[PDB]
Parts: structure tokens; sequence; C-alpha cells
């Protein structure tokens, strides 16, 4: 109606960049160690914590059954 | 009882959050003023029958959750440990309310910022009165919540705006952890019940006990602004003094020790956890100290000495002694919130509304009455005898050698340097303020005068409580024998009588001694020997001066190199693999594979008997060869595309 | 008595609102009176269509019973069987009340076509409900990519500039990937002879064929959810998709694919679910974490809230596979609060700065509390609600979905806490910068909040608080039909 | 009126019989919410145990405290799907 | 003086999109007159491509000294502090118990300590008294 907002080329320009940066992607040896970190090495450190202890932590109302304090203080002396 | 002294602040932020319009900026003020001050006689009344009736109230609204075994209600309980929190809570608060009434009267916006600051006095008391850590995590939320909406009042300061979101951030990083505590507490006993969990402490595993309260002590650290999770504590100043008043006196800076000392069933039986949060109170006793000495802000000052006093909490808690820790904490609330109170009083008397000490001087006789608060005050802070700070404080940093432990003993030292920082800032502070030369314009001076008796009158309430308070309260909380169950101490953790007997008497006088007397060496040098301070002329001061006036330089590291490397993260995600990766292997690739591939298939559409014709006799090559020859086909295939 | 009326009644409603509006089309020239005021009186039949649609299933409800174990309102209708359980009767009633808050966020925003677009609303409302009323396999696919037509149609019509790139997006990516899933259904009917629900549920297959059937149907399952690295349709679709799609999408589709993991994975693939887990943990964690770092980097204001639906669906995703009933019970707690939680954030943002300002960047926006105290009441709270702050039905959803988490797998499955602050971190970045500082120079003063969005806001916030504070209301429904769902030998 | 469990157990019934197959389901579900019933009373004693002993709590509340840590593990609902499509004698 | 924070490129190419100088906004002069005051801004100036990181809303910048020279100092403070603490411990310079740590009676108040029987006594029992 009014055109209530004051739209700035500047923001426009960057705004389309934000939403475009695609076209300009290249798939360089910095690209590809990004690629490897997030999509391999994490998956797979998260990939061998998971399966290491799956079904490994009964947790479920564990008892304690060694002491936590000690009977006889020995001096330094 | 029980449901107007909980309940009743909640109706005032109500009030004013929703008919502040059509009530006007005075009543609406007034009216949230009574409904605390209902609030604090029934805690008072409770006070008398829970302490020393050995009563216990519990009201329970209705179920909450009922997955299977986990079933936790709306139910608040009012033991021993709970009315003992809520008298420096509700009673403060109420004082504050009463001193933001004159504080704020120049305020556009007085209608939401009482509605802010009873919702945050109805949230902490949500948090120490829930029978079981839910209700206990619904205070703990609402806290950073009222907290993030006091701190950015002024949402059209920049820096007001950014410092309540460092707030809300580092405070839900805590409750991150907090939430990890509960459901581990849920995965060991299958429930969250203060009544069920802690009957059980002495039978669980050690490693799941740690598990929980690491959690747990990673929330209190953020709540409690100690090391690591303290950097939002100063920029909490950006928000009114009446904010800052109640925040670090009885309130969300002290919620940390609380989570602590209602977890002591549990605590008692991981002494590695006691371990860590021994030291963690101990670095930040000493650091805190250091950093308050080369301040100019006098708020910042203030809230550095807050910081350095709840790191004697913690190391109270540290070594079990719990009844040490809150007592102190109670004791705290009411000298603590006299500073800031009588802080803010200074802001208001000079006519420029001048923050740095710097640009202060000769106030003491222009304004008496706010200096002998402060003065009352800091020696209340500074543990000198007789006051209810010595009775709070010096019995814990006595119980620090007491302990006779390698860990107890170096936290002595620090908390030793950490007394006598908290002697040596405070006669700086005074003397910059109200002994040194006059710094400010003479026109300041002409127009330098007490503030009215609505911003003096809490002020004197709580002069009076500095005084005696701490001596009425000792033998409840200190006394040996004192019934406190919900407290509980392990019988090889009492060290209560060789803290008392078997010191040197040395030890008893040492941090008055380095306390006063240091004090007097300060005061003589600033007065007549000023030159030495001129630290800008050596190279080595001036870095030293440098790096504690940057506060350990924490800040810088948090933002330069923690903050910015996690939004980088998600930039080399966005870049990388959102705009990236997955859209090589998704629109943006295979657009460019359809466009090769279908740019050659238009190319074999063209009519042409001789081309046609080769095809067809091609085709009956598929005929002749042996099938075990097809993958070589479909191979050579693809390389003709290409 | 349910399927039956249910669908007569809208195909019904279908016809009287065409026949009214194409009745003149045939080169007349006219005016008349139905098409005065934006075709006022044809968007009021098609609201009230959508709320009877609502009493169709309160009636139903009334005679439900949450003491019963197994399927009720068994109903034949189409050759095909209809039944109804704790878990379908809740995802019923919140499909069926975002109609109306869906057609009544368009009211007058559309350029033209109100009648088209009110029957694509309704007709989508009414074929998602359906699809958690079917029996069986054939039916499940039928009713999941039946709405991939009208939404498609709905998308390149009343969309965005980039409306053609969004309408392409939905129409391939849910259906490139739903076509994995009808291979793992088209093996059931061959080795099976049927694909009923009860008659799937008592066979075991081999070890092998369930986990090529597992990858089948999750395939298909991610995709919708969405999971990592599956996901990145969903941004540009809700960026330029109209504010009623946007909410249904949003609210009901996003909900399936919870729905498909309790019909299609855990009752029939018992055995290749539990070895799955570890896995499907380990891809919801990521889409949890790095959907809310990228979140941060994000500069358009829908996009924004696009991410952060990820976020809260990988938490429903991690709850619904944890193996005990409080992690499958606070994961569907998740999706119905979430079903209300996020179309209010859309409407915050594509409904009410869009409709007045028409620029979805956030650099335009600052301060918007000084003369828009309304919006920044609603949009505060919402945000709160969004990162899972108590009182609300986030938290218990969200609480618990961990709890359930901790509970399967205590050391992988506690990295679903960080949700409480990541997601805190993206939320309140948005909304302290939206009120904070002075009112933006970009920016002419308009009126503020109207009738119409309080409205919307309201409703949809008095649900969440509702189950927030009493989530015993969900909670006595789900836990006879959600206990069936567990898979345990304890000896 | 309160109705009763139909007990039913997987062990001496065919699955063919869609009718006996889905009451033994019920039947191993409405056991299961029983032992929870039974958990959540026996906390009930420990609770209130707890509170009226204060530091006698744990002589007081010793033999309620070891029951609820023994049940706990397995008092909760397991479903039937587990015992359904497993025969633990093989 | 100040510099540029961490992750800023030196160099980008994105097609035709104007390459400008990365700049922090925060640094820029307060005291002149700007379209936008608040964010230092005037209209239709050009943005970086990551003007996110190096505007008001971004997290303030510290350039008081490097980032090296901060964590030099951070970590010369910690070093005086586990110096200070290792010699004492390796010294052994700490005071001894002047006492016996607290006994108590009845097997060490075993029974009052959740102990059901003699099984059981040395795991719930605190310090002995062993002098009756
Ligand atoms: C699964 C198959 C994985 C194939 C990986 C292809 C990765 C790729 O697209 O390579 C990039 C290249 C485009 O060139 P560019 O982005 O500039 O990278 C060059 C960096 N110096 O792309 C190319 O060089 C064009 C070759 C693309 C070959 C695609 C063949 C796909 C056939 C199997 C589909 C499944
Ligand atoms: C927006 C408003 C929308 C309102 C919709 C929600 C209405 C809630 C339904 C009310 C049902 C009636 C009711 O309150 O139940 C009666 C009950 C007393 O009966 P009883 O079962 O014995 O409770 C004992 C519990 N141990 O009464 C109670 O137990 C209520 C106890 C409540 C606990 C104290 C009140 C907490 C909230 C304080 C603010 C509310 C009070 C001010 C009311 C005006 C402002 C809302
Ligand atoms: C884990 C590492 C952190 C990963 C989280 C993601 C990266 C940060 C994303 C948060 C969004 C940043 C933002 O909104 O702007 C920065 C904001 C500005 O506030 P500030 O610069 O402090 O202004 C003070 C003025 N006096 O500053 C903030 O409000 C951020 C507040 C801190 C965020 C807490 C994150 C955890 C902190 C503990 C880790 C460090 C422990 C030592
Ligand atoms: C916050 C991050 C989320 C929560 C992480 C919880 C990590 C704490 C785990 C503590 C634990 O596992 O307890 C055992 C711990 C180390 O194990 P260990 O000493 O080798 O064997 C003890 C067997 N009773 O033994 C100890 O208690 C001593 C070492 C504790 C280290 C604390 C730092
Ligand atoms: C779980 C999710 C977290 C995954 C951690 C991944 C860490 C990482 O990959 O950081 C890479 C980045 C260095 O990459 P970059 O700065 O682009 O190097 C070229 C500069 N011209 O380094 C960083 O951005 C700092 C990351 C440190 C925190 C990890
Ligand atoms: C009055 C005469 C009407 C026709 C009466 C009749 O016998 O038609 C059969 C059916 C009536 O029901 P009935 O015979 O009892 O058996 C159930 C089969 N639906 O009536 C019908 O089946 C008519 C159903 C017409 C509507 C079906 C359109 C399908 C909608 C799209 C599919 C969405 C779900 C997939
Ligand atoms: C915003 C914060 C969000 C959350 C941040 C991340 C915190 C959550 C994840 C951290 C782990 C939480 C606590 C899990 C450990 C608790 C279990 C435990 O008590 O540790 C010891 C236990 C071994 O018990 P034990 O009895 O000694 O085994 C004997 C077997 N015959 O079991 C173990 O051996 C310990 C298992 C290895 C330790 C795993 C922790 C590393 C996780 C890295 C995640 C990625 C970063
Ligand atoms: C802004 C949008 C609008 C939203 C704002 C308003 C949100 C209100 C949310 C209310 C949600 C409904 C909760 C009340 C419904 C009644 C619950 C109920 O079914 O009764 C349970 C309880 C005893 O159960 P029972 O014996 O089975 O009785 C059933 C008889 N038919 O019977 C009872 O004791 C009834 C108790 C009624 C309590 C009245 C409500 C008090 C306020 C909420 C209390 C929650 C605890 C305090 C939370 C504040 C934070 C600490
Ligand atoms: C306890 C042990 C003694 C510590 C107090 C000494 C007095 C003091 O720190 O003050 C002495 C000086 C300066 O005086 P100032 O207090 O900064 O006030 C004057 C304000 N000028 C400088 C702007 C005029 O400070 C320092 O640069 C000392 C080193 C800073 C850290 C404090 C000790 C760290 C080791
Ligand atoms: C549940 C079973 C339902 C199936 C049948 C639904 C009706 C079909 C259309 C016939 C009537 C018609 O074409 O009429 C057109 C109507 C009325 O729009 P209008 O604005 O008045 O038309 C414009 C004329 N003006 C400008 C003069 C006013 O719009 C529709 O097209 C709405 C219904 C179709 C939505 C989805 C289309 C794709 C379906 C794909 C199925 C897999
Ligand atoms: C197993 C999970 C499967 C999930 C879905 C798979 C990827 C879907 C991609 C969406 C494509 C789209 O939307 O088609 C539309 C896009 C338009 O491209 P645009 O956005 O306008 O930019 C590109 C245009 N330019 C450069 C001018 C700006 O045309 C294409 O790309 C055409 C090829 C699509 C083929 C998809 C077949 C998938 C096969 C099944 C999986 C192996
Ligand atoms: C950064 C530097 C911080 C201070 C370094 C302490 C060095 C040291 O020696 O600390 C040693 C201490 C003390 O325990 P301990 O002496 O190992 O055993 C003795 C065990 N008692 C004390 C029970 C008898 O434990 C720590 O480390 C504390 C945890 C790390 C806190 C950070």
């Amino acid at each position: 109606g009014p055109h209530l907002l004051r739209e700035d080329a500047s923001f426009q320009r960057y705004g389309q960049l934000r939403d475009n940066l695609a076209t300009y992607w290249k798939f360089n040896r910095k690209a590809a160690r990004n690629v490897f970190i997030f999509l391999v090495a994490v998956p797979a450190g998260l990939g061998y914590l998971a399966y290491n202890y799956e079904g490994k932590t009964p947790f479920v109302g564990k008892r304690r059954t060694e002491p936590i304090f000690e009977q006889d203080y020995v001096p330094r002396k | 009882m029980i449901l107007l002294c909980i309940f009743t602040p909640f109706l005032g932020s109500l009030i004013s959050g929703f008919f502040g319009r059509y009530i006007g900026v005075n009543s609406s003020k007034w009216i949230v003023c009574l409904s605390i001050f209902v609030s604090v006689v029934s805690t008072y009344i409770l006070f008398i029958d829970v302490i020393f009736n050995e009563i216990e109230y519990t009201y329970n609204i209705m179920n909450w959750l009922n997955v299977e075994y986990l079933v936790v209600d709306w139910s608040f309980t009012i033991d021993k440990l709970s009315v003992s929190m809520l008298v420096p809570v509700v009673t403060v608060s109420f004082l504050v309310h009463l001193y933001s009434v004159s504080y704020m009267s120049h305020d556009p916006h007085q209608q939401r910022f009482f509605s802010y600051l009873s919702m945050f006095t109805f949230a902490m008391i949500v948090l120490v009165t829930g029978d079981n850590y839910l209700i206990l995590f619904v205070g703990w939320e609402f806290i950073g919540v009222a907290s993030y909406l006091l701190i950015s009042f002024w949402f059209t300061r920049f820096n007001a705006v950014k410092s309540g979101l460092s707030a809300l951030l580092i405070n839900r990083f805590g409750d991150a952890l907090l939430v990890l505590g509960l459901s581990y507490l849920v995965l060991v006993t299958g429930s969250v019940n203060y009544n069920t969990v802690f009957a059980l402490g002495s039978y669980l595993d050690v490693n799941m006990i740690t598990v929980i309260l690491i959690c747990f002590l990673v929330a209190s650290m953020a709540k409690s602004a100690q090391l690591g999770l303290h950097s939002w504590l100063l920029l909490a100043m950006e928000g009114p003094t009446p904010v800052s008043s109640l925040l670090h006196a009885a309130c969300l800076v002290i919620a940390g020790v609380f989570l602590l000392m209602r977890s002591s069933p549990l605590l008692e039986y991981t002494p590695i956890v006691l371990l860590l949060i021994l030291w963690l109170g101990g670095l930040s006793t000493l650091i805190s100290g250091l950093i308050a000495m080369v301040s100019n802000d006098i708020k910042k000052i203030i809230a550095l000495s807050t910081m350095s006093q709840v790191g004697i909490m913690m190391i109270a808690i540290g070594v079990s002694c719990y009844n040490l820790a809150l007592f102190h904490l109670i004791c705290h609330s009411f000298f603590k919130a006299l500073l800031f109170m009588s802080a803010g009083s200074v802001i208001h008397s000079i006519i420029s509304e001048y923050q740095d000490i710097r640009m202060y001087g000769g106030f003491r006789q222009f304004i008496p009455l706010a200096y002998t608060c402060i003065f009352i005050a800091s020696l209340s802070l500074m543990a000198i005898p007789g006051l209810t700070g010595f009775y709070s404080k010096d019995i814990i940093i006595e119980s620090m050698y007491g302990e006779y432990t390698f860990s107890g003993f170096i936290i002595y030292w620090f908390a030793l340097i950490s007394a006598t920082c908290t002697s040596l800032y405070s006669i700086r502070l005074i003397y910059y303020t109200f002994l040194n030369n006059p710094n400010s314009p003479k026109y300041i001076y002409i127009n330098l005068k007490e503030n009215d008796i609505v911003l003096i009158t809490p002020m004197i309430i709580l002069t009076i409580l500095s005084i005696f308070g701490g001596y009425l309260l000792r033998d409840i909380y200190l006394g040996m024998g004192s019934p406190f169950n919900e407290l509980f101490i392990h019988p090889n953790n009492l060290s209560l009588i060789e803290t008392e007997f078997s010191l040197p008497s040395i030890l008893k006088v040492l941090p008055l001694i380095t306390g006063l007397g240091g004090g007097l060496i300060l005061l003589l040098i600033y007065e007549f020997n000023y030159s030495l301070f001129l630290v800008y002329n050596n190279k080595n001061l001036s870095k030293l001066y440098s790096f504690f006036n940057q506060k350990i330089m924490f800040d810088q590291l948090l933002n330069n190199l923690i903050l910015r490397s996690g939004l980088n993260i998600g930039w080399l995600l966005n870049v990388h693999i959102d705009r990236g990766i997955l859209q090589l292997f998704g629109p943006l690739g295979l657009w460019k594979l359809s466009t090769f591939i279908s740019s050659k298939l238009n190319k074999l559409v063209f009519l042409n008997i001789g081309f046609i014709l080769e095809i067809i006799v091609l085709s009956w090559l598929l005929i002749v060869f042996k099938v075990s020859l097809l993958k070589y086909i479909l191979l050579l295939i693809i390389f003709i595309i290409l | 008595m349910l399927v039956q009326n249910l669908i007569i009644f809208n195909i019904i409603g279908i016809v009287l609102l065409v026949l009214l509006n194409n009745n003149n089309n045939g080169i007349l020239n006219k005016k008349s009176l139905l098409t005065i005021k934006n075709e006022l009186k044809l968007k009021q039949i098609g609201l009230i269509i959508s709320i009877i649609n609502i009493l169709i299933i309160i009636e139903n409800w009334i005679g439900f019973n949450s003491n019963y174990y197994g399927f009720q309102n068994i109903e034949r209708f189409l050759n095909i069987y209809w039944g109804i359980d704790g878990i379908s009767l809740l995802l019923v009633l919140l499909t069926l009340i975002l109609g109306p808050i869906a057609i009544l966020s368009n009211w007058k925003n559309l350029k033209g076509y109100y009648t088209y677009y009110v029957i694509s609303i309704n007709m989508l409302v009414i074929l998602m409900a359906l699809n958690f009323i079917c029996l069986d396999l054939v039916s499940f696919y039928i009713l999941f990519e039946s709405t991939l037509a009208p939404l498609f149609l709905l998308i390149g019509i009343y969309g965005a500039n980039n409306k053609n790139k969004a309408a392409y997006y939905v129409l391939i990516y849910t259906l490139a990937s739903s076509l994995f899933m009808l291979l793992s259904i088209v093996i059931y009917y061959i080795i099976i002879n049927s694909t009923d629900y009860i008659y799937i549920n008592n066979i075991i297959l081999s070890i092998n064929l369930q986990s090529l059937l597992f990858i089948g149907i999750i395939i298909g399952i991610a995709v919708k959810t969405p999971l990592m690295p599956v996901h990145t349709w969903l941004p540009t679709v809700h960026s330029e998709s109209p504010l009623g799609g946007s909410i249904l999408l949003a609210g009901v589709i996003l909900k399936l694919a919870i729905y498909g993991v309790i019909r299609l994975l855990l009752p029939n693939l018992s055995e290749i679910s539990m070895m799955f887990t570890p896995i499907i943990y380990i891809i919801s964690i990521l889409t949890l974490i790095y959907s809310s770092l990228i979140t941060l980097k994000q500069t358009d204001l829908k996009v924004i809230i696009a991410y952060s639906s990820i976020s809260h669906l990988a938490v429903c995703m991690i709850g619904i596979f944890a193996n005990n009933l409080i992690g499958i019970n606070g994961s569907l707690i998740l999706c119905l609060a979430h079903g209300f939680v996020s179309p209010a954030l859309f409407i915050l943002v594509g409904g009410i700065l869009y409709d007045r300002y028409h620029n979805r960047l956030i650099n335009y926006y600052q301060g918007l509390s000084t003369f828009m105290p309304i919006f920044s009441i609603y949009l505060v709270v919402f945000s709160f609600c969004n990162t899972g702050t108590p009182l609300s039905g986030n938290f218990v959803g969200e609480f618990l979905s961990i709890t359930g988490a901790v509970i399967r797998h205590p050391i992988i499955g506690s990295l679903t806490a960080a949700s409480v602050l990541l997601s805190a971190c993206y939320q309140m970045k948005l909304t302290n910068r939206l009120t904070g500082s002075v009112f933006s120079q970009y920016l002419h003063i308009t009126n503020d909040v109207t009738n119409r969005e309080i409205f919307l806001l309201n409703w949809l916030l008095i649900p969440t608080i509702i189950i927030g504070i009493y989530p015993s209301f969900v909670t006595n429904i789900l836990n006879l039909a959600s206990s069936t769902l567990i898979y345990s030998v304890l000896i | 009126d309160h109705v009763r469990s139909p007990n039913v157990s997987f062990d001496d019934i065919d699955y063919n019989n869609s009718q006996d197959l889905h009451n033994a389901q019920e039947s191993l579900l409405r056991e299961q919410w029983i032992r929870v019933s039974a958990l959540k009373v026996c906390r009930k004693a420990l609770e209130s145990c707890y509170k009226t002993s204060g530091p006698n709590h744990y002589e007081d509340c010793r033999e309620i405290a070891e029951k609820y840590l023994n049940m706990l593990p397995d008092h909760r609902i397991q479903g039937f799907l587990g015992y359904q499509k497993n025969d633990p004698s093989k | 003086k100040s510099f540029l924070p961490h992750f800023i490129p030196k160099n980008y190419s994105y097609g035709d999109y104007p390459r400008l100088k990365p700049e922090n906004l925060q640094k820029r002069d307060p005291y002149l007159k700007y379209d936008d005051q608040a964010n230092k801004r005037n209209f239709n100036e050009p943005l970086h491509p990551q003007q996110d990181d190096l505007d008001m809303w971004a997290p303030d910048h510290f350039d008081f000294v490097q980032d090296s020279i901060a964590l030099k100092w951070f970590g010369t403070f910690f070093g005086v502090l586990a110096v200070f603490s290792s010699v004492i411990y390796i010294g052994g310079l700490y005071p001894e118990k002047p006492a016996n740590p607290r006994n108590y009676p009845f097997s060490g108040l075993a029974k009052d300590l959740g102990a059901s029987s003699e099984e059981d006594t040395l795991l719930y029992a605190a310090k002995i008294d062993k002098s009756i």
C-alpha cells in the first residue's frame, strides 16, 4: 500500500548474496576439509562412542559397594 | 499461610503488568510493594513456626508429570532450609521495592519495572519452596527470564540490550547442564522428589552421584558467577541500581549456593566434587578481590565484591560446612544490598549522575547519611568484630585452616588474601568517593544534597540489620548440635571442633591485622604519597594494572576466541554444508548434471536415415555378444556421454 | 461414523464452493455479489467448513475409551479399514484445529482467488487428518503423498518471489524419497499378502530383510521430519510458501514423520529398530546441533523460524526412538506443543511484519517494542516457549524426550541436553535484536497487532500453556497406546 | 464398572487366533502397569518414612529403601513385543 | 591499535558482488552523524558479505591488547598459582592434623548410617571409635 519500508539497495544486495551463496561455492581443498570434518570425522567420533557404550551402561538404581571414607588416619610424621 | 507467602508477589506482578495503565504510576508501585509486604509478614510468621516450633508446611496443588514411574507434582514445602532462604529473599525484595519507589521516580516506565521486579521475587520464591527439583527448575529458569528483562530494561541502550542477552545465554548454559543432571536423577532413582532422592544418597554409586552433581556444579557457577561463567555478572550493572541491589544480595547470584546446599545429602557421598567446589570458590575469591582494587566504576567494585563473597560461601560448601555457607549467605544479603542502595544514593545525589569514582571526592560532609551507610556496610563486609559479617565470614576463613588438608590450607591463603583485598578496595572506594580531594566541578558541590526519606528508609533498616543481625542468628546456624537435618553433614566431615579449638591464636586475628593494618597503609599512601600510584610511569605496573583492570582478560578471551569461533562454525556449516556440499548433492548439482545429459540427448534426436539405421544394426551385436559383456557395454556407453 | 462423515461433508463442501463461485464464469463480464469484499461470503463458508470438521472428531472423542487396548472406532470405507487409538486421536485434533487458523491467517492478504485457496487448505487438512486414521501401509502412503498435489499448486500460485523454486523442491524432495518408502510397502504386500497394521506387527522377518525395509521407510521419514542432510528443501519452502501453507507444513506435515515411525517402524520392525537406534541418535544429534549453529548465520526472518523447527523435530525423533515410555510420551507431547508455537512464530514473522513491510531481511528491523508493544509481548512470550522455558508444552516435551534419551543411551543421549542452550542462542538473538535498541530507521510507524492477529496468537498460546502446566490431559490418552511400542525382554 | 484384566499367556495360545493374541498382549501390558502402581506405593512409604524419621531415615527406612532400589530396574513398562516375538526357552 | 576479529577473510569472489575492505562498525567514531546513528551506518552504504560479524549486534571486540599477549598473561596468572600450589604440596609444608580425626561409638555409627549387619559395617560406618 504505502511502502512503509524504505528499501535499501545495499541491504538488498547483501540479502541476495546470502540467499545465493550456493552459486559461487567451489569444492576446493578448503571446502573438502570442512566437508570431511562435519560429515565424516565428527559422525565417526559419535559413531564410535555410540556403539562402544551401547548396552554397557546399567545405571538404573546402581548400587554402591565400596566404602567412600578412610577408616584409619596415617600421619605424615 | 504458605499459599499467601508464595503467590502474593505474583499478584502484584499481574496487577502492575496488566492493570498498571488503568491505575497510574504511583498506585502501581505501592500495590506491588503491598503484595511483597504481605509475603514478608507471612514469611516471618512461618519462620517462627518452622525454625522454633519444628513444624513443616506442605501444599500440593495438583500433579504435573505422571509418566509411568516418573511422578512430579505442583507441590511446595517450607522446611528449615526453605524458610531460611525466604527471609533474605522476601525482606530484601521488599526493601528494594521500597527503595525503587523513589529511585525510579523519574523513569517513564515505572509500571513495567515493578512488574518485572516483583516477577523476579515470585520466581525466586518458587525456586526455594518447591519440594522437588523440577519445581526448582521452574523458578531457576524464570529467574533468568526476569533478570534478562531487568538488565535490558532500558532497551533503547545498546549496551543494556546486549548485556541482558549475555546474562541469559550464560545462565542457559547452566540450565542445559541442570536439565542433564535431572535426567540422570530420573535414570538412577526414578524420581526428582527431595523426600525420595535424599533417602537413597548412601546407597547410590559414587560415579552416578558425581555425574549428577557435576551438572549441578556447572549450573551453580553460571548463576553464582564463579570462575569461567562470571563475565555476565559485571554486565548486569547496565540495569537500574534497584535491580543490582536485588540481584546481587538475595537473588540469582545466590541461587547456585542454594542448589548445592539443597543437594547436601547427595553431595556428602562424592568428595571429589567437594574438592572441585573448594578450589573453584577459592580461585574466584582471589581473582575477584584483585580486580576490584583497580576498578573505577562504583557499581563494578561492589559487583566484584559480591563475586568475592559468594566464593567464600562456596569454599564453606567445599568443606561440607553447609551451615556456615547458609549463615554467611543470610548475613551477606543484608549489608551487600545496603552497599548497592547507598551507591545508588551517591549517583542520584550528584547532579551529573557520574558513576566513576575518579570523578568523585570530598562527598563526606555533603552527604553524611549516605557515607555512614557505606561506612557501616563496609565494616560489616570487612568482618570487623562485633558486626554481622564478622560472625558469618570470619568463621569460614578459619574453617579452611581447620580442615587440615592440602586443599584447605591453599584455599586459606586465597581466602586470607581475599579478606585482605576486601578491606583494601573498601578503603580505596571510600577514599575516592568521600575523602579524596574534589574532582568534580564546583557547581556539583553547591547542588549536592541527600535524597528523600523514602530512599533513606530501607537503608536505615538494612543498616541496623547489618550491625545486630549476625549476633542474634549465630546460634541458629552456627551453634554446635543445632538440629538442621535439611542440611546433611556426614560424621566424618564435622570439623567445627578442630576449627574452633585447635587454631593458633595468631590465625584468629591475622585477617584483622592484614585488613585494618593493610587498609591504613593504603590510606596513608593515597593521602600523602600519591605519586607512588602514578602507575603509568612503570611499564610492569602499567601491564599489571591493565591486566587486572581488564578482568584477567577473560572477557576478551571469551568473546574474541570462544564466541567468535562458535559463530564461525555456524558460518562454516552454512557455507560449506548447507549452501555447499548439500547443493552439489542437491538441486544445483543435479541441474548441472541434467543440463549436461539432456544436451547430449537433444543432439541424438534428428531425422536421418543413416543415423537410425546404424543404431538398429548396432543393436544386433547384443544378440551376438555373450551376455557377460553387458556391463562392459554399459561402461562404454557412459564413456561416450562424456 | 467418522471417516465417512468427514469425507462426504468435505466433498459436499468442495462442491458447494465450486458451484457458487464458478456459476457466472461464462464470459458474463458480470459483477455478482459473492465476490464482493474479496469474496467474503466464500471465505466465510470455507471457514465454517473447517470448524465443523473439528466437531466431527469431537463426537467420536466422547466415545473414546482410554482404558481400551487396540484401535477403536473401526470402520470400513472405500474398501479401507479406519481406526483410532490414543496416539491417532490427539494428532487428528491438532490437524483439524489448525484448519481455521490457517484460513484466518490469509483472510485479507492474498492477491485473489480466495476460493481456490480455501478449498486447497481444507483439502490438505482433511487429507493429513485421514492419514492418522488409516489402518494399512498402502492407505498410509496414499494419504502421505496425496497432499503433494494441492500443496504444489498452492505454493506455486500464492507463493513469494521464489515460489517456482520452492514448488519444485517440495514436489521432488518429498516424492523421490517417499518412493523408497513405497518399495518397502510393496515388499510387505509381496511376502505377507497384506499391509494391515495389526497383521504385519505380528510377523518377524529376517534380520537382513528388516534392514532393507527399515532403510527404505526411513528415507521417506527422514526427508519429511526433516533430518540432516536431506533438510535443505524445508527452509526454501517456508520462506516462499504462503502463511497458511507454512502453518500446515510446520504444524502437521512434519509431524507425519514422527507418526510414521510409530506405525511403520516400531511395531513391525522392532528388532531392527533397536539396532538402528544408535545411528538414528547420531543423525538426530548432529541435526540438532548443526541446525542451531546454522540458524545463527541466517538473515531471512522466515528462514530462521524454518531452521528452528528442524532442531525441535530432531528432539522429537530422538525421543520417539527411545525404547522407554518417558521418551515416547515426551516426543508426542513435543509434537503437539510444536504444532502451536511454530505456526505462531511464522504468524509473527510472515504474517504481521511481512504483511506491513513486505521485506523478510533482518537488517530492516530493530526496536519494534517502541511502536508495536502488543507485537513484542507475543514475540517474547512465544520466543521463550520455543526455547523450552517451563510452563510451556515445549518444555514438557523436551525434558521428557531428553530424559528418555538418557535412559535409552546415557552416554550419547546426554548430548540432547545441548538443545536447552543452542535453542536459546538463535531464538533469543533474533528476539533480542527485534526488541532492543532504537526503532528502525528503515520503517514507518504503522498499525500494531490487529484484532484478527490477536485472535490467532492467543488461541495458539492457550493450548501451549495448558499442556505445559497440566500435560496429564495428553498423557492419560497416550499411556496405553504408547506402551505397546516398547520392545524389551527382561529376564 | 472396574473391568479386570483377561489373564492370558502367549505360551498357551495360537497367534493365528487374533482375539487370543489380542488378549495376551493386553494382559501382559496390564500386569506391567500394576508393577508401576506398586512401585509408586512403595515409594510413598519411603517418602513418608524419610520425613518422620529425620536423622533416623537411614535406620528406620533401610528395608524400604533397599526394596525400592531392587524393584526400580524392572518395575516399569516393558511392552509385549519383546516376549511375544521371543521364546526364552530357546 | 584496532585489529579485525578472527575468521574475517582477506579476500572473496562472490561473482559481481562489490569487494570492499572489511570494516568493524563497532570501531567507528560515535561523534559523527549517521542516517542510522545506533548502528553507525549511512543509508545505501555497502555491506561486507560477513557484515553480521562486523556490526553492533556482533559480539563486542576487545582490542586493547593482542589475543596472544592476552592469553600469555592469562596463562601466566594461573601459572603462578600452579607453581605456588605444587611447591607447598611437594615440599609438604602444610600443617599436620593436630589430633586424630573424630571417632564415633557403636561401631562408628554403622547401624545409624544405613548398615544392616556386620557384613556391611565397613561399607557405611564412619571412623570407628576403637577406644570404646
Ligand atoms: C495466556 C493464555 C491463557 C493461559 C493462562 C492460564 C493458564 C492456566 C493453566 C491451567 C491448566 C489447567 C490445570 C487445572 C485443570 C484441573 C486439573 C485437574 O484435573 O484436577 C486435578 C486435581 C486433583 O485431581 P483429581 O482428584 O483427579 O480431580 C479431578 C476431578 N475431575 O484437582 C485440583 O486440585 C484442581 C486444582 C486447580 C488449580 C487451579 C490452577 C492454579 C494455577 C496453576 C497451578 C500450577 C502450579 C503453579 C504454577 C506457577 C509456577 C510455580
Ligand atoms: C477430497 C477429494 C477432492 C477432489 C476434487 C476436488 C475439486 C476438483 C476441482 C474441480 C472444480 C474446479 O476446477 O473448480 C475450480 C475451483 C474454484 O476456484 P475459483 O477461484 O472459484 O476458480 C476460479 C474462477 N474465478 C476466478 C472466476 C473465481 O478451484 C479448484 O480447482 C479447487 C480444487 C482443486 C484443488 C487441487 C487441484 C489439484 C487436484 C489433484 C488431485 C490429486
Ligand atoms: C533419497 C532422498 C532424495 C531427496 C530428493 C533428491 C534431490 C531432489 C532435488 C530437487 C530438484 C528440484 O527441485 O528440481 C528443480 C531444479 C531447479 O533448480 P533450481 O533450484 O531452480 O536451481 C537450479 C537452476 N539454476 C541454475 C538456473 C539456478 O532442477 C533440477 O535440479 C533438475 C534435476 C532434478 C532431478 C531430481 C531427481 C532425483 C532422483 C532421486 C534421488 C537420487
